């Protein structure tokens, strides 16, 4: 496995947290679990040269 | 006369555990030793007894079939082992020397703590600011830090600018096994529409570093 | 088979302190009573009834009345303040403690709990859950019971309290959790907190916000 990163970029909740995945659509999942316990509702883009999802809400 | 028991465990639901405790400065056999076990916050509770010089022992009915007191002789040792364990067996297991049935000298306990948790990170939710004192002119508003395993999360309030009337409560377990807790601060009402509130959660084992806007607002 | 003693006693500096255990069967058996600080293992402070550890205070005693015995402390110190536990045993095969009492020494007036209950919040039922958070400071001495309401119904499922913890200003802190379903919150008019210390109840109520 390896590291992924998530970038929360909401309304009113932003900061961070990692997860650990055999690839980044696993990872994906794992954040978007994430996300969604905290009633989070966005746009989710990936940055491939840092290995970052970012999901945005506005 | 002393007591000497081992080290902390840490357990899955359905595991089995074996505690030990090394009586020195008196006649070992000579003794029955008891196990009085207490869970956080809870009251004590007597497990059973063994007498070290026959091997003979005495359960408690709620434990029967599920707690073995075994001893040594040679090097003056008694053992509890629980089986099938639960998430309230979580306790601080003492043993304790009987001097007739009571208990006069007592072990430190070691810690058994049972729990099926792994890690996770916090949910962060506004508590939405509150009347506190109308006499005052205070509101109270906070953050609710959700889910996470294990403690401990560290909270501060607009990155470390916001500390007086800041209150952090020490977290519920819940039966999930995960810990929740909250942070409260209490504020002029009149600021509530002109200065911003945050709420920065770190939860370092998840690698969670998450603010959290607290808005005077219901929807 | 039962003992009880009261969940909580307070007394002033150089008063007597009593705690009482009651049981059945404590005409014909003995009982032990022993002090609990935080952190650290009990203490035997009074032992058949009536007889006291060679090295522990001579202001502890104890006495026997057919099926209640009593824990006496006379001029009551601040080290005093502890967690007392009786004990004894059933045809004396099983051995049997009481609930306990908290002892407070008390060090300042008595003060009832400040209570705040925050409703769910919108992202939280976005999130297809609902936590009412009940928090409870500022009380003295350090116990206090929780129980919530549905409306006018008690609900006991879903409940998660913490223990009392000693805040810097020596007062107590404590909070209670209801978990709920999306559902269950909006089909209720309010839901309420009621928080009991030394007789006396305080009640926070919440209800629902429909957004439009």
């Amino acid at each position: 496995v390896t590291t992924y990163k998530l970038v929360i970029n909401g309304k009113t909740l932003k900061g961070e947290t990692t997860t650990k995945a055999v690839d980044a659509e696993t990872a994906e999942k794992a954040f978007k679990q994430y996300a969604n316990d905290n009633g989070v509702d966005g746009v989710w883009t990936y940055d491939d040269a840092t290995k970052t999802f970012t999901v945005t809400e506005h | 006369v002393q007591l000497v028991q081992s080290g902390a465990e840490v357990k899955k639901p359905g595991a089995s555990v074996k505690v030990s405790c090394k009586a020195s400065g008196y006649t070992f056999t000579g003794y029955y030793m008891h196990w009085v076990r207490q869970a956080p916050g809870q009251g004590l509770e007597w497990m059973g007894w063994i007498n070290p010089n026959s091997g003979g022992t005495n359960y408690a009915q709620k434990f029967q079939g599920r707690v073995t007191m075994t001893r040594d002789t040679s090097i003056s040792t008694a053992y509890m082992e629980l089986s099938r364990l639960r998430s309230d067996d979580t306790a601080v297991y003492y043993c304790a020397r009987d001097r007739g049935y009571y208990m006069d000298v007592w072990g430190k306990g070691t810690t058994v703590t049972v729990s099926s948790a792994s890690t996770k990170g916090p949910s962060v939710f506004p508590l939405a600011p509150s009347s506190k004192s109308t006499s005052g002119g205070t509101a109270a508003l906070g953050c609710l830090v959700k889910d996470y395993f294990p403690e401990p999360v560290t909270v501060s309030w607009n990155s470390g600018a916001l500390t007086s009337g800041v209150h952090t409560f020490p977290a519920v377990l819940q039966s999930s096994g995960l810990y929740s807790l909250s942070s409260v601060v209490t504020v002029p009402s009149s600021s509530l529409g002109t200065q911003t509130y945050i709420c920065n959660v770190n939860h370092k084992p998840s690698n969670t570093k998450v603010d959290k806007k607290v808005e005077p607002k219901s929807c | 088979y039962e003992l009880t003693q009261p969940p909580s006693v307070s007394v002033s500096p150089g008063q007597t302190a009593r705690i009482t255990c009651s049981g059945d069967a404590l005409p014909k058996q003995y009982a032990y009573w022993y002090q609990q600080k935080p952190g650290q293992a009990p203490v035997l402070v009074i032992y058949k009834d009536s007889e006291r550890p060679s090295g522990i205070p001579e202001r502890f005693s104890g006495s026997s009345s057919g099926t209640t015995v009593t824990l006496t402390i006379s001029g009551v110190q601040a080290e005093d303040e502890a967690d007392y536990y009786c004990q004894s045993a059933d045809s004396g095969t099983y051995v049997v403690f009481g609930g306990g009492t908290k002892l407070t020494v008390l060090g300042q007036p008595k003060a009832a709990p400040s209570v705040t209950l925050f409703p769910p919040s919108s992202e939280e039922l976005q999130a297809n859950k609902a936590t009412l958070v009940c928090l409870i400071s500022d009380f003295y001495p350090g116990a206090v019971t929780v129980a919530w309401k549905a409306d006018s119904s008690p609900v006991k499922a879903g409940v998660e309290t913490t223990t009392p913890s000693k805040q810097s200003n020596n007062k107590y802190a404590a909070s209670s959790y209801l978990s709920l379903t999306p559902e269950q919150w909006k089909s209720h008019r309010s839901y309420s907190c009621q928080v009991t210390h030394e007789g006396s109840t305080v009640e926070k109520t919440v209800a629902p916000t429909e957004c439009s």
